[PDB]
C-alpha cells in the first residue's frame, strides 16, 4: 500500500494509489482524451505545470521508448490515471511506466476515478490541484499547496523551458522501419528556417525538416534583428507551455517581424503571439482543448480535418483586427483554430499539426508555409 | 451538402432470415436507416422475409416488403413502387449480393433507380478478393502472400505455392461463409471445393498463415465531401485464424502505440479511398505482426456489420443512422451527434473512457458431430457485450451475460486430475468454444503466462489480466467468507467478481455476499456512454455498472417506470423474436407515458438501441445485476415474460428480492413450467395430455415403457424410442417418459389473457408433424387442414388454460391433434417465438397488447377482443445452419437446430408455401429428377406424392422398397442404387447433379444412421429435400405457384382486414 491523493483548490479529494516518484506536484489540473500517446504528451513541454488526466482507462499498456519522447524530458508536473497495467506489451518498449515515471522524477496517481475528474473540470472549469504519494498524504497539506498555486493565467513559461544557447536540428521523421533516422547534413537542406523556441515538440522541428528545412533553434527571448541577421528563408513560432499574453519579448520582435516579407509560421503557442503581434487578444479557456479527436474546419475549403489539441488559452475571433483573416475553427465549440496576415505571409495554427500523439489529418499546414518560403525565394 | 433532391423513394434491401453470420445486426442497422431516412422525408421502400423485425414494421416505413429476397421477387417490388434509388449496404451479405444482381439483370437501369450509399463498382471492387488485392497493392498496403482460384486445379497450384497452412477466402461470401484453414491437402479440396462452390463469383482467394498474428479491425465512415473518422477500433483477443465473429473482441484496441495506429488509421481511410466508398461506413481489417509491427491488410466490408453495430453500441456513435443521411447527400459535418444532445457534429472521432468486451455465443451442443474447433468460418450463433472501466471488470461482466451458466471464471477441470493438464493443453493450443474457461484453469493448474501464449498466441496483456483475476479468487477460497472484509470486496467487485462467482468460492450463497455489500454499502454506481469521455454533457441515458465513486443514473422521481428485462445473447431458441416482444414492451408504455427501462446486453439488438427506450442499462441479465438497478429505479414493475428464457429464469428471485414483477406471476409461470405441476392443472382441467411416467432406473422404465406404449419421447436432448431393445439402447448411450403421438399435427396458439378474457392472437398448424420441434417446423396462419371444429376446441382449452393458470400478458399453447383427438403439449406463460409472424401475419401488436394488459389496461379497456382471421394465408419457413457443420445429420428431429426464419403471403396456401420456401433460400426446381427414399409408414401416402410429382413433370428414381410400393401402385420409377447395394448408387447420382428433389424419410435410430448419406449429400450439392412426408406434400402444392408472380406491402395486407 503506497498511497497517493490528489486535491483541487475546491477541496475534491481522489485517493489512489502512488504509481511514481514520492513527493507532491502542484499545478493545474487538465485532462486529456487521447487514447494512445501517453509518452508523448507526457513529454511535450506544453504540459509544463500541469497535472495531466487521461480519461482513457489503461495507460502504460505499451510501456515507454526513447522514440516516443518529445522533448528531452518529461514537462507534466504530475500523471492521473484510473489503470496502471500489470504489464506493458509491445515490441518497441524499452521500460514500463511505473519505471519511467519514477525514473524521471514523477508524481503519479493510479486508481482513481478519472471519470468524476473529468465531469467536474468540464463542468466547473480547470482547477489547480496536488497530489501527494508517501507513507501518509496530508490531505490538509494538499489543498494548501493547490491554493497556494498561483495559476497559468498571466504565467510566461516560456521562457522557463526554453533553450539556453542556439542549436542546429536537421533531423527527420521517424518510420516503422528505420525508426529515428540519421540527422541529415546541412547541405541537403534547401531551406533554413529559424526557430523560436518556446517549448518546442521535436515533432515539429522533425516535419519541417522532412519539408526541407535545416534549423536553427533559438531561446524564446531572442531579437529580431539578431533573428533577420541569419537571413533565414522563414521564421517559426514553436508551441509551448503558459500563457503567451506576458511574452512582452516575443510580441515585439514578431512585430518586427511582420514588417519585413519572410514568412511566419505559428503552431499553438506560436498561433497566439502572432495573433497577440497583430493586435488580436488571447483568452483562457474555460478548460481548453487537449485530445486527439478534435474536428477542425478549414473554412476556405469546406473541409474537416481530426486533430490533435493541446491549449488552454485561445484567441478572441471578436477582437481580431482587421489584416487577420480566420482559416479555421473548432468544430467542437466554434473557437478560433487557424489566422492569416491578410497582408503579410504570416499565418498560424491553434492546434498541433505535427500531432504526436494523434492524427495526421493537419500536416498539411506546413506546406503552406513550404509554399510561402519557396514564393519568398523567388524573390 | 444537404438532402439530395432528386431522390424521393428509397427502396432499402434487408437482410433476410437470421443464420450465422449475419444476424440482428442488420435488423438493428436496417431499422436505423429506416429511421433516419423517414425522418429525413423520403419515401421508404423495403424488403426483408424476415418477419421477426422491427424493421418490418408498418408504421417503420412506407411501403414494406415480407417477401422472398430474389431479383425477380425485388424486380417486382422496384416496378411496382418505382423507387428512385437503392440503399443496398444496411442488409448484410444478402443485400450487397442482390443489388448487384439487379445491377447485372439490368433491372436497375430498366427502372431508373440510382444505387446510394455505395456503388456497384465499389461493392465489387472491396468483394472481388482479387480486385481488392491489386488495389491494396496499387496503394502501397500490403497483404499475405496468395493466388486466386477459380477452379480446383488453380486452387492446388496456390497451395502448391503457398504450402500449408492455408486460408482459403471465398469472393463475395462474409462471416467465413465457404472457407477455412487447410493444413493438408484432403481438408484443402474440401474448403476448396465448398467455397468456390458458395462463392457467388466461384472465386476463391489462397493465402499464406498469418496464423497466431494479432488481429485489429477499425469502423470507419467517410462523406462526399471526403471528410473521414475512425469511428471505433477493436483489438481481438482471439489471434488472426479464428473468425472476429467467433473471436472475443474488445474496444478500444489496447496494445499499439500511437505510432502503430496513425500508419493503421491513415491505412484504413486510404483503403476507403481506393475501393471507392465515398458515402458511408465501412470496416477495415487487419494484421499486425507483435514481433516487428508489421501491418497486413486482411479485408473490406463495404457496409454496415455485425463489427459496425458493436462499435455504434461500444461508442454510442449510431453509425448505420449516420451512413443512411450521407447516403442522401448530407455531409458529417452537417449532421449533429446524437447523444451529445446535438450539441457537437457528427464529424469527430469518439472517445471512450472504458473497455467494451464482446464475447461470442456458441451452440455446440446442439450439433454433436460437428467439429467444434473455431477457425476462420463463423460457428457462433450470437454474441454479449460488457462496458467495464477495465479491462478485467468488462471481461468479467460479458462472462456473466453470455448465459452459459457461468458466474465469471467457473472452472473446467479438477485440481485433483491427474490428466487435467494434457486436456487443458488441448484447449488451448487448438481453441473451442470453451477456451476461456480454461485458459484460467491452465493457471490454476501450475502454466505460466508465457507458456498459455506459447499455446493460444493471445496477447499477454489480457493473459496476465485473467491469471491476476485467478490469483484473487485463490485467495477468497482460502480467506473464506469470514476474510471478505470491506476493503477486499470492493477489490473483488472493482474486477468485475460476481456474488455468485464469490459465494461459490467462500462456499456460502449468493444471497450472502449480497447481504454482505449492503451491509458495508458496497453498491455499484452507474456511468453514461457519451463518445466523448466526458469531454461534453449528454443527455441520454445510456449507462452501464461500475465500482466507481460518482454516480450518473440520476433518476426521475418524476415518472411511473417500467423496465423490461432483455434476453442476453442470442442462441438457437432464444433469438431475435424475443426481442422483438421487448422492443414492444418499451414502445407502447412509452407511447402510453411510462419512463421505460431497458436492461439487456446483446450488442446486435433494437433492444440496446438508446432510441428504443428512456433509458438503457446496458447490463448482464443477472440476478445480481438487475436488483442494483431496481435498487436504484424504484419501477412500477418489471417485465420478465418477453426475453425469453434468460429473464424467466430470474422470475422467482426476483420476487423474493422484492422486485415488483407485473404479468404472468412467477408461481403461475412455475406451475406451466413445471412439468409436475403441469400435469397436475392438465388433469384438474379435465384435459388430454399424453401418457406419461418418471423413471429413474432403467428396469423401472422398460415396464413404465410397457405402460405408457411405443413410442416414447425419452426427455431427460430428447429421444423417441420406438422399441423396448430401442428404450435400453438408449440409457446406454443416454427422467420423464411420454408417449410419443406419433402421426399428428402439430399446432401452436399464440393468445392474451387480462383476467377477464382471452384474446386469441393466433392459431398456426404446423406443416411438419409432432415430434419435429415446432421452431423447426414450417407453419401456416391460418391452419391448412384443420377442422374449424377442433380449432375450437383449441380455442377452448386455451382459454380454460389461461384462466386457470392465472395468466396476465402472453401465453403459447401447443397441442397435437392425433384421430381427431387434441392433446395437450405444453403451455408456456410468456411471449412466444411466434409471436411477432403472428402480429405481421394478422396486424395486431400482441407484444404491445399485452404488454399494456400487463401494464393494468384491459383487452376491452383497449379494444382488442375479437380474434382476427386474415384474408390471405401467411406461412412460416425456417432456416437450418447445417450447411456451416457438414458432420452433422441434417436431419429434423424434437430438438430446435434453426436460426432463423421467413414469411411467406399468398391467396393460398400453396403459394405462401412458395413464398416462404423461396425466402428461405430453397433451391428447389419445377422440372427435374426426383429421388424418393420412404419408410414403411410412408410407403402409403407416398404413391400420391409420386404421381403429383409425375404429374408435374418430373422424372422418378427410388430406391428398393420405394420402388416396390411404387411398383404395386402402377408407379415404375428408375430403380436406384443404396450406397451397400452397388454402383451407381445414390452418392454418384446426388454428386452428379441428376436430382433437383430429393424425399427422404426415415423411423428408427438405425434406420437413421444409416440414411444419413442421402441428406449429407443433398446438403452438400445443394439438392432441395425433404424429410418429412409432410413437407413433400408442401412442396409439392407450391410447385402449383408462382412466388414471384405477385407481391404485396404489409400496409396492404393489413388494409384488407376486415
Ligand atoms: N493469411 C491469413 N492467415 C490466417 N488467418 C487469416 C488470414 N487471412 C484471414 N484470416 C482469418 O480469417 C478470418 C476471415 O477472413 P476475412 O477476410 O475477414 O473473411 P470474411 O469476409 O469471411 O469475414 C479473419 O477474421 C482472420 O482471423
Ligand atoms: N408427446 C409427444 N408426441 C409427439 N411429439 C411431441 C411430444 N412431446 C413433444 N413432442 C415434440 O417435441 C417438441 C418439443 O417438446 P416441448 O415439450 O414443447 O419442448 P420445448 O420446451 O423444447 O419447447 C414439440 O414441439 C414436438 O414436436
Ligand atoms: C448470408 C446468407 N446467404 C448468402 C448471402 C446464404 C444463406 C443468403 C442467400
Ligand atoms: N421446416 C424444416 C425445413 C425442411 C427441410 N427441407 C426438411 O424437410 O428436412
Ligand atoms: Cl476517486
Ligand atoms: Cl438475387
Ligand atoms: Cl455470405
Ligand atoms: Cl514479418
Ligand atoms: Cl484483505
Ligand atoms: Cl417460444
Ligand atoms: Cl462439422
Ligand atoms: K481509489
Ligand atoms: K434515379
Ligand atoms: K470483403
Ligand atoms: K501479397
Ligand atoms: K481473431
Ligand atoms: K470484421
Ligand atoms: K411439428
Ligand atoms: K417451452
Ligand atoms: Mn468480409
Ligand atoms: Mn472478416
Ligand atoms: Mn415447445
Amino acid at each position: 500500500i503506497k498511497s497517493a491523493l490528489l486535491v483541487l483548490e475546491d477541496g475534491t479529494q481522489f485517493h489512489g494509489r502512488a504509481i511514481g516518484a514520492t513527493g507532491s506536484a502542484v499545478g493545474e489540473v487538465v485532462f486529456n482524451t487521447s487514447m494512445t500517446g501517453y509518452q508523448e504528451i507526457l513529454t511535450d513541454p506544453s504540459y509544463s505545470r500541469q497535472i495531466v488526466t487521461l480519461t482513457y482507462p489503461h495507460i502504460g499498456n505499451v510501456g515507454t521508448n526513447d522514440a516516443d519522447e518529445e522533448s528531452s524530458q518529461v514537462h507534466a508536473q504530475g500523471l492521473v490515471i484510473r489503470d496502471l497495467p500489470l504489464i506493458a506489451s509491445n515490441f518497441r518498449n524499452t521500460e514500463d511506466l511505473s519505471s519511467y515515471l519514477k525514473r524521471h522524477n514523477i508524481v503519479a496517481i493510479a486508481d482513481i476515478d478519472t471519470r468524476k475528474l473529468t465531469r467536474l473540470l468540464r463542468e466547473k472549469g480547470a482547477q489547480n490541484g496536488c497530489i501527494i504519494a508517501g507513507d501518509n498524504p496530508d490531505a490538509a497539506l494538499a489543498l494548501e499547496k493547490a491554493r497556494a498555486f498561483p495559476g497559468l493565467n498571466g504565467m510566461d513559461l516560456a521562457k522557463e523551458v526554453t533553450t539556453a544557447e542556439a542549436y542546429s536540428w536537421t533531423q527527420g521523421s521517424w518510420t516503422l522501419t528505420g525508426g529515428l533516422p540519421q540527422a541529415k547534413k546541412e547541405d541537403e537542406l534547401p531551406f533554413h528556417v529559424v526557430a523560436y523556441d518556446f517549448g518546442a515538440k521535436r515533432n515539429i522541428l522533425r516535419m519541417l525538416v522532412d519539408r526541407g528545412c535545416r534549423l536553427t533553434i533559438v531561446p524564446a527571448q531572442t531579437s529580431a534583428e539578431d533573428v533577420l541577421k541569419m537571413n533565414p528563408d522563414g521564421i517559426f513560432l514553436s508551441n509551448g507551455p503558459g500563457d503567451p499574453a506576458p511574452c512582452d519579448y516575443a510580441i515585439t520582435a514578431i512585430q518586427k517581424f511582420l514588417e519585413t516579407d519572410i514568412p511566419v509560421f505559428g503552431i499553438c503557442l506560436g498561433h497566439q503571439l502572432l495573433a497577440l503581434a497583430s493586435g488580436a487578444k488571447t483568452v483562457k479557456m474555460k478548460f481548453g482543448h487537449h485530445g486527439g479527436n478534435h474536428p477542425v474546419k478549414d473554412v476556405e475549403k469546406n473541409v474537416v480535418m481530426i486533430t490533435a489539441q493541446n491549449h488552454g488559452f485561445a484567441v478572441d475571433e471578436a477582437t481580431l483586427p482587421a489584416n487577420l483573416r480566420v482559416t479555421h475553427k473548432s468544430l467542437f465549440d466554434g473557437t478560433l483554430q487557424g489566422i492569416h496576415r491578410t497582408d503579410k505571409p504570416a499565418f498560424s495554427f491553434q492546434g498541433n499539426p505535427e500531432a504526436s500523439p494523434g492524427p495526421h489529418d493537419a500536416a498539411p499546414l506546413f506546406d503552406h508555409f513550404i509554399e510561402l518560403i519557396e514564393q519568398y525565394r523567388k524573390t | 451538402m444537404p438532402k439530395r433532391t432528386d431522390i424521393k423513394s428509397i427502396l432499402i434491401l434487408g437482410a433476410g432470415p437470421i443464420v450465422i453470420g449475419q444476424a440482428c445486426e442488420f435488423d438493428y442497422s436496417g431499422a436505423q436507416a429506416c429511421k433516419a431516412l423517414r425522418e429525413e422525408g423520403y419515401r421508404v421502400i423495403n424488403v426483408n422475409s424476415n418477419p421477426a423485425t422491427i424493421m418490418t414494421d408498418p408504421e417503420m416505413a412506407d411501403a414494406t416488403y415480407i417477401e422472398p429476397i430474389h431479383w425477380e421477387v425485388v424486380r417486382k417490388i422496384i416496378e411496382k413502387e418505382r423507387p428512385d434509388a437503392v440503399l443496398p449496404t444496411m442488409g448484410g451479405q444478402t443485400a450487397l449480393n442482390c443489388a448487384l444482381e439487379l445491377e447485372r439483370q439490368g433491372v436497375l437501369e430498366e427502372f431508373g433507380v440510382t444505387m446510394i450509399g455505395a456503388t456497384a463498382d465499389a461493392i465489387d471492387k472491396a468483394e472481388d478478393r482479387r480486385r481488392f488485392d491489386v488495389a491494396m497493392k496499387k496503394i502501397g498496403l500490403e497483404t499475405a502472400r496468395s493466388g486466386i482460384a477459380h477452379t480446383m486445379e488453380e486452387a492446388l497450384a496456390v497451395a502448391a505455392d503457398v504450402g500449408f497452412p492455408c486460408i482459403i477466402r471465398p469472393s463475395f461470401t462474409m462471416g467465413g461463409s465457404g472457407g477455412g484453414i487447410a493444413y493438408n491437402r484432403e481438408e484443402f479440396e474440401e474448403i476448396c471445393a465448398r467455397g468456390l462452390d458458395l462463392s457467388p463469383t466461384k472465386e476463391l482467394l489462397i493465402d499464406e498463415s498469418l496464423i497466431g498474428w494479432k488481429e485489429y479491425e477499425m469502423e470507419v465512415v467517410r462523406d462526399k465531401n471526403d471528410n473521414c473518422i475512425i469511428v471505433c477500433s477493436i483489438e481481438n483477443f482471439d489471434a488472426m485464424g479464428i473468425h472476429t465473429g467467433d473471436s472475443i473482441t474488445v474496444a478500444p484496441a489496447q496494445t499499439l502505440t500511437d505510432k502503430e495506429y496513425q500508419i493503421m488509421r491513415n491505412a484504413s481511410m486510404a483503403v476507403l479511398r481506393e475501393i471507392g466508398v465515398e458515402t458511408g461506413g465501412s470496416n477495415v481489417q487487419f494484421a499486425v505482426n507483435p514481433k516487428n509491427g508489421r501491418l497486413i491488410v486482411i479485408e473490406m466490408n463495404p457496409r454496415v456489420s455485425r463489427s459496425s453495430a458493436l462499435a455504434s453500441k461500444a461508442t454510442g456513435f449510431p453509425i448505420a443512422k449516420v451512413a443512411a443521411k450521407l447516403a442522401v447527400g448530407y455531409t458529417l459535418d452537417e449532421l449533429m451527434n446524437d447523444i451529445t444532445g446535438g450539441r457537437t457534429p457528427a464529424s469527430f472521432e469518439p472517445s471512450i473512457d472504458y473497455v467494451v468486451t464482446k464475447i461470442p455465443r456458441f451452440n455446440f451442443e446442439k450439433f454433436a458431430g460437428a467439429n467444434d474447433r473455431l477457425t476462420t468460418q463463423m460457428k457462433s450463433v450470437g454474441e454479449v457485450m460488457a462496458i467495464g472501466r477495465t479491462q478485467q471488470e468488462s471481461l468479467q461482466k460479458a462472462l456473466r451475460g453470455l448465459e452459459v451458466g457461468a458466474t465469471g471464471f467457473d472452472p473446467k477441470v479438477s485440481l485433483d486430475d491427474p490428466e487435467a493438464l494434457t486436456k487443458i493443453r488441448r484447449e488451448l493450443k487448438d481453441a473451442g468454444a470453451d477456451r476461456i474457461w480454461y485458459i484460467a484453469d491452465a493457471f490454476r493448474a501450475g502454466l505460466s503466462v508465457d507458456g498459455v501464449f506459447n499455446l493460444t498466441n493471445i496477447d499477454r496483456w489480457f493473459l496476465v489480466q485473467i491469471e491476476e483475476l485467478v490469483r484473487l479468487e485463490e485467495k477468497v477460497a482460502e480467506v473464506g467468507i469470514t476474510g471478505l472484509n470491506a476493503d477486499f470486496l470492493r477489490q473483488l467487485k472493482r474486477k468485475g467478481f460476481a456474488d455468485a462467482r464469490l459465494a461459490k468460492l467462500a462456499g456460502v450463497r449468493e444471497a450472502e455476499i449480497r447481504k454482505l455489500r449492503d451491509q458495508y454499502d458496497l453498491h455499484p454506481v452507474y456511468k453514461r456512454v457519451d463518445t466523448c469521455a466526458a469531454e461534453f454533457a449528454t443527455d441520454t441515458a445510456y449507462m452501464y455498472s461500475t465500482y466507481e465513486e460518482e454516480c450518473e443514473a440520476n433518476p426521475s422521481t418524476d415518472r411511473e417506470k417500467i423496465m423490461v428485462l432483455g434476453g442476453g445473447p442470442n442462441r438457437i431458441g432464444q433469438g431475435i423474436e424475443f426481442d422483438y416482444c421487448c422492443v414492444h414492451a418499451s414502445l407502447a408504455l412509452r407511447e402510453d407515458g411510462y419512463e421505460t427501462i431497458m436492461v439487456n446486453c446483446n450488442p446486435e439488438t433494437v433492444s440496446t438501441d438508446y432510441d428504443t427506450s428512456d433509458r438503457l442499462y446496458f447490463e448482464p441479465v443477472t440476478l445480481e445485476d438487475v436488483l442494483e438497478i431496481v435498487r436504484i429505479e424504484k419501477p412500477k414493475g418489471v417485465i420478465v415474460q418477453y426475453g425469453g428464457q434468460t429473464p424467466l429464469k430470474l422470475a422467482r428471485a426476483l420476487e423474493a428480492a422484492g422486485v415488483p414483477v407485473i404479468g404472468t406471476s412467477p408461481d403461475a409461470i412455475d406451475r406451466a413450467e413445471d412439468r409436475e405441476r403441469f400435469q397436475h392443472a392438465v388433469e384438474r382441467l379435465k384435459l388430454k395430455q399424453p401418457a406419461n411416467a418418471t423413471v429413474t432406473a432403467i428396469e423401472m422404465a422398460v415396464e413404465k415403457a410397457k405402460e405408457i406404449g411405443y413410442p416414447l419421447v425419452v426427455r431427460a436432448a430428447m429421444e423417441i424410442v420406438y422399441d423396448e431393445a430401442d428404450l435400453r439402447r438408449y440409457f446406454q448411450t443416454a427422467v420423464l417418459l411420454d408417449h410419443f403421438l406419433d402421426d399428428a399435427v402439430e399446432v401452436d396458439v399464440d393468445a392474451i389473457c387480462d383476467g377477464e378474457m382471452v384474446l386469441i392472437g393466433g392459431i398456426m398448424e404446423h406443416i411438419e408433424q409432432a415430434g419435429v420441434h415446432s421452431g423447426d417446423s414450417a407453419c401456416s396462419l391460418p391452419a391448412y387442414t384443420l377442422s374449424q371444429e377442433i380449432q375450437d376446441v383449441m380455442r377452448q382449452q386455451v382459454q380454460k388454460l389461461a384462466f386457470e393458470l392465472q395468466v396476465r400478458g402472453l401465453m403459447n399453447v401447443q397441442f397435437a391433434v392425433k384421430n381427431n383427438e387434441v392433446y395437450l403439449i405444453e403451455v408456456n406463460p410468456r411471449a412466444a417465438r411466434t409471436v411477432p409472424f403472428v402480429s405481421k401475419a394478422t396486424g395486431v401488436p400482441l407484444a404491445k397488447v399485452a404488454a399494456r394488459v400487463m401494464a393494468g389496461k384491459s383487452l376491452a379497456e383497449q379494444g382488442v377482443t375479437k380474434e382476427v382471421i386474415p384474408p390471405y394465408y401467411s406461412v412460416k419457413e425456417v432456416v437450418l445452419p447445417f450447411n456451416k457443420f457438414p458432420g452433422v445429420d441434417p436431419l429434423l428431429g424434437p430438438e430446435m437446430r434453426s436460426t432463423g426464419e421467413v414469411m411467406g403471403v399468398g391467396r393460398t396456401f400453396a403459394e405462401a408455401f412458395a413464398k416462404a420456401q423461396l425466402g428461405s433460400n430453397s433451391t428447389m426446381k419445377k422440372h427435374g429428377r426426383a429421388l424418393l427414399s420412404v419408410r414403411e409408414g410412408d410407403k402409403e401416402r407416398v404413391v400420391d406424392l409420386a404421381a403429383k410429382l409425375l404429374k408435374q413433370g418430373f422424372e422418378l428414381d427410388a430406391t428398393h422398397g420405394t420402388a416396390i410400393v411404387l411398383g404395386e401402385a402402377g408407379i415404375n420409377p428408375r430403380l436406384v442404387n443404396k450406397v451397400h447395394e452397388g454402383r451407381p448408387h445414390i452418392q454418384d447420382r446426388i454428386k452428379n447433379g441428376e436430382y433437383t428433389y430429393i424425399i427422404n424419410t426415415t423411423s428408427g435410430r438405425r434406420a437413421i444412421e444409416d440414411s444419413r448419406v442421402i441428406r449429407r449429400s443433398a446438403l452438400q450439392y445443394k439438392v432441395h429435400y425433404d424429410t418429412t412426408l409432410n413437407g413433400g406434400f408442401a412442396t409439392a402444392m407450391a410447385l402449383n405457384a408462382d412466388a414471384t408472380e405477385k407481391v404485396i406491402s404489409v400496409q396492404e395486407m393489413h388494409a384488407q382486414i376486415k
